[PDB]
DNA sequence: ATCGATGTATATATCTGACACGTGCCTGGAGACTAGGGAGTAATCCCCTTGGCGGTTAAAACGCGGGGGACAGCGCGTACGTGCGTTTAAGCGGTGCTAGAGCTGTCTACGACCAATTGAGCGGCCTCGGCACCGGGATTCTGAT
DNA sequence: ATCAGAATCCCGGTGCCGAGGCCGCTCAATTGGTCGTAGACAGCTCTAGCACCGCTTAAACGCACGTACGCGCTGTCCCCCGCGTTTTAACCGCCAAGGGGATTACTCCCTAGTCTCCAGGCACGTGTCAGATATATACATCGAT
């Protein structure tokens, strides 16, 4: 009979889904065929970076002295970071706000 | 049906754009201006959304539509597509 | 009664502290409906659909004006002017 | 049946930071996120599949894909992590 | 053996300008202009198709994707002239 | 069996309507592809290039010329609006710039 | 028989504007290419198609820099260019310093 | 292999600024100008160099600086054939 | 310095509504097996990339004088900021009603697939005309007078 | 206005090399038949988008007044331009070599497809606690003295 069902994810060590990014890739159009690991290392890349800017918007809580993240918290954390800033350049965080900045001409003499 | 709302767009609220924009001291002739930039904006992303719109027979723009048509333009936004 | 700048550079840092939407909603929605009659007519609109142009909207203008403030910075003036925004959207290559 | 990534994102968010929570609207920006990330990584894959005359996406794609999008140590540890998943997978 | 638009553009050429010919540069240029309006317009369909849960790219794909890429008098006469195209094509 | 037409011949084009069916079908650009989206997709791509050509034979003819270079082409597109903004971020090569000098920069008097 | 500063600076706008040709010779331009791939891979061999193709998408990309700089120049009420018109130039493009 | 930036000499980077239409350039512009380059054909060919690794090449070809200008925003004409 | 007005930062309590956890089931993910074709690998060939050398001439580099452009300082007049009293309409809560989005079922037209056929398009060869290059005369333009 | 001299335009003659035409052949487009399912259309559910009313109060509006700032003008000096002379290196051609890109053939192992099974993950429900609001109050900041 069957052996115990193993999802992917844990078989790689991951939080996120490998079937389901395994569906998604299959279904997406983008090629005839799909390989046994590109779920695998794309599910990990995308686990990696949600892991990143989830401890960047937790640390930007924490100094508002917040217990939960917020958009104007994921803003801070994409916007304080110099390579978070350059991936996510063209893109709009709803509610997140914008980095207080005020030009030093700007100031009083 | 509706006419002039651009005029909603009052000068405090220009203000207000401009402020958190980092701007100390503006010139009288700056409202018509962004009004102006403004419509042309909305122009171009309500056209889109409508093309989307329309070519799903619907007859309701969705959040969804609005977000494609941002996409489209090189204005991805985030939050609304679920 | 404060000098001319200081409730300026207030309201600046009031308003890059907070997120909320800084144009009313009513008129806006009245003039996404207006706008749009010349497309389609009798046309429908989610409500998150008309939040959503707001906040492209929004975000559009405020980083337009960051950019005006430099080009107004760069002609040693404290004032955005008109030829500041035009100037910034040629070079940012935006349809005169 | 609506999907979403908002289960794994919250597994995420308690293996890094055990006592902070999210609000409904910061998930909403995560699952967009996560999905644009999606959607770059797939394109790039397919465009070198494409360009090298191949009918499949393998870990290779998605390795030069990651070189192309993420910037500078972005892409270092992404290509890491992808490297250390693939090579456990192999193993079981 | 290396397939491109050359014929295809010299006859519209001397549909245009019977006496104008053309460096092989400019063939070149033209070469690429075709194949990148192609590629958009493809994948604007596509998207389309994805966006609307359907598995086919028709002709109404291609309308759309084109008043949606194309600027605004090139949009009308583009749209008239597959218009025109696709109606001569059933009726023969 | 009957004697084999074109499909160009019969929507009346001169791109070719088979080839860029075939280029839709090995494209990964959907499941199935219909019968006149190739059709459509030809009469536009040969609309335009008739748009550019004609514009660049006119600009050859005004410098008594008999044969579109690349400068033509330039000159046609940046000269016309819509292809202007069609093919805003896009660089011909060998097509030079636009004459065009700031008045501010002229000589007084 | 001396020009004015400035004739000859307009004379050559006309003559550069009105042509075609690369403006920087070939030989360096390659040597500078060369090196900076070394830096990527060792043992880089090159056509000589994507060193030419190289040149000319830097050139159209000086060239448009120039332009927007020589705009930011005249909104100074300056007719010369200074590097904090091209930094200007860069910043408003969304480029990275 | 060594000093190759200054290579792109102050003449050359002159007719780059007549042809962008510039009157009058500061000494200062010259230096300014290397580095902007330098910075933008690193970018370039950093992607072109992914693209010739990918397909196991020794060679970078026209088709690579292609691919990698047309990611970049940067799309070339002429070069594709 | 210095005190006054005042918007802002800090400390504690209340509550409410949104986040975090629990439950059922169903529908998507996992295991097993087979076929076949995509891809990895080895050998080959020939083309195209790299290296070297000599010359010769155009371009780059250098030096120098000067004038024009950048920049600082000052004056002035006007246009923007700030504050106050009035008015306008945005926001909110509630109700009613219907357009239309979403889902399901049926069925047929349409697009994939396969095999055979042929004509369109490709690659190679050859030639002759468009374009470039040179030289000399005519016109323009610039700068000092 | 004048006039000398450099730069440019025009007009003609020469030549060369690339575009354009022609021919063989092969392989991609076309035709005809079959069949499976995608999607077009009809019908039903019930969500949510629109319209309207009344109240409240915050925001917008209009006006007055002062001064901060934009802008024009002038003076200075330095640093860029124009030009002549010397140096240097790019470019061109010619020759050699071998590296690696493209192609073909062979094999096998990796992925799709089908079927069965089951446990993950999603709608529903609900409680309790994080942050907003309220109030009091310290306190740093502006700004005229």
């Amino acid at each position: 009979a069957r052996a115990k069902a193993k999802t992917r994810s844990s078989r790689a060590g991951l939080q996120f889904p490998v079937g389901r990014v395994h569906r998604l890739l299959r279904k997406g159009n983008y090629s005839e065929r799909v390989g046994a690991g590109a779920p695998v290392y794309l599910a990990a890349v995308l686990e990696y970076l949600t892991a990143e800017i989830l401890e960047l918007a937790g640390n930007a809580a924490r100094d508002n002295k917040k217990t939960r993240i917020i958009p104007r918290h994921l803003q801070l954390a994409i916007r304080n970071d110099e390579e978070l800033n350059k991936l996510l350049g063209r893109v709009t965080i709803a509610q997140g706000g914008v980095l207080p900045n005020i030009q030093a001409v700007l100031l009083p003499k | 049906v509706l006419r002039d709302n651009i005029q909603g767009i009052t000068k405090p609220a220009i203000r207000r754009l401009a402020r958190r924009g980092g701007v100390k001291r503006i010139s009288g002739l700056i409202y018509e201006e962004t009004r102006g930039v403004l419509k042309v904006f909305l122009e171009n992303v309500i056209r889109d959304a409508v093309t989307y719109t329309e070519h799903a027979k619907r007859k309701t723009v969705t959040a969804m539509d609005v977000v494609y048509a941002l996409k489209r333009q090189g204005r991805t936004l985030y939050g609304f597509g679920g | 009664r404060y000098r001319p700048g200081t409730v300026a550079l207030r309201e600046i840092r009031r308003y890059q502290k907070s997120t909320e939407l800084l144009i009313r909603k009513l008129p806006f929605q009245r003039l996404v409906r207006e706008i749009a009659q010349d497309f389609k007519t009798d046309l429908r609109f989610q409500s998150s659909a008309v939040m959503a142009l707001q906040e492209a909207c929004e975000a559009y203008l405020v980083g337009l004006f960051e950019d005006t403030n430099l080009c107004a910075i760069h002609a040693k003036r404290v004032t955005i002017m008109p030829k500041d925004i035009q100037l910034a959207r040629r070079i940012r290559g935006e349809r005169a | 049946r609506k999907e979403s990534y908002s289960i794994y994102v919250y597994k995420v968010l308690k293996q890094v930071h055990p006592d902070t929570g999210i609000s409904s609207k910061a998930m909403g920006i995560m699952n967009s996120f996560v999905n644009d990330i999606f959607e770059r990584i797939a394109g790039e894959a397919s465009r070198l599949a494409h360009y090298n005359k191949r009918s499949t996406i393998t870990s290779r794609e998605i390795q030069t894909a990651v070189r192309l999008l993420l910037p500078g140590e972005l892409a270092k540890h992404a290509v890491s992590e992808g490297t250390k998943a693939v090579t456990k997978y192999t193993s079981a």
